[PDB]
This record gives structure tokens, C-alpha cells and sequence, in this order.
């Protein structure tokens, strides 16, 4: 049994790398935009400052 | 003195009886082969299942 788990689990490691591989695209994208947004918005906060200065 | 004629009739049910017992024992020798090869097959496929 452990020789034929041995062939599944060869299996599960193939399976599971694809899954963590769809996994870090899906995180990559995700924070990718929450971090984009976030350097905007204290970018936005600066463009004020630097209109505040200029005025 | 000892007759031939008695001693060859205990040797000849000995040796059918040993005959009958041959057979029985190339089947436990059969049966303790199987069971190193078994164990033996264990162990080698142990190995590459851990690797």
C-alpha cells in the first residue's frame, strides 16, 4: 500500500505544486493591486501637499 | 541372528512414510521461500517508496 500511496502521492506533489502555482498568481494579482492603490492614495495625499505648497 | 526379510520391511514403510514426508517437507521449504521473498520484496520496495 505504501508503494501504490507512494505513486499517488508522487501524484499530489505534481497536483499540489500547480495549485500553489495558480495560488501565488492569484495572491500576486491581488496584492498587486491593493499595493498599487495603497502608493496612490499616499501619492494622492502628496499631490495635495503639493498643491497646498505651490498655493 | 536378524532376518534380512524383517529389517527390509520396516525400512521399506520407513521409507514410504519418508517419501509421504518428503512431499510435505518441499512444501514447508516452499512456504518459508515465499516468505523471505515477500519480506525481501517488502524491503526493497520500502526503499523506493521513501525515495
Amino acid at each position: 500500500e505504501q508503494l501504490a500511496n507512494a505513486r499517488r502521492d508522487y501524484e499530489a506533489e505534481i497536483a499540489r505544486a500547480r495549485q500553489e502555482a495558480a495560488k501565488i498568481v492569484a495572491q500576486a494579482q491581488e496584492r498587486a493591486k491593493q499595493q498599487e492603490a495603497e502608493i496612490i492614495a499616499q501619492a494622492r495625499r502628496e499631490a495635495e501637499r503639493l498643491k497646498e505648497e505651490a498655493r | 541372528g536378524i532376518n534380512p526379510t524383517l529389517f527390509i520391511a520396516q525400512l521399506i514403510n520407513f521409507l514410504l512414510l519418508i517419501f509421504i514426508l518428503r512431499a510435505l517437507l518441499y512444501r514447508p521449504v516452499m512456504n518459508l521461500l515465499n516468505e523471505r521473498t515477500r519480506r525481501i520484496e517488502e524491503s526493497v520496495r520500502d526503499a523506493e517508496k521513501v525515495r
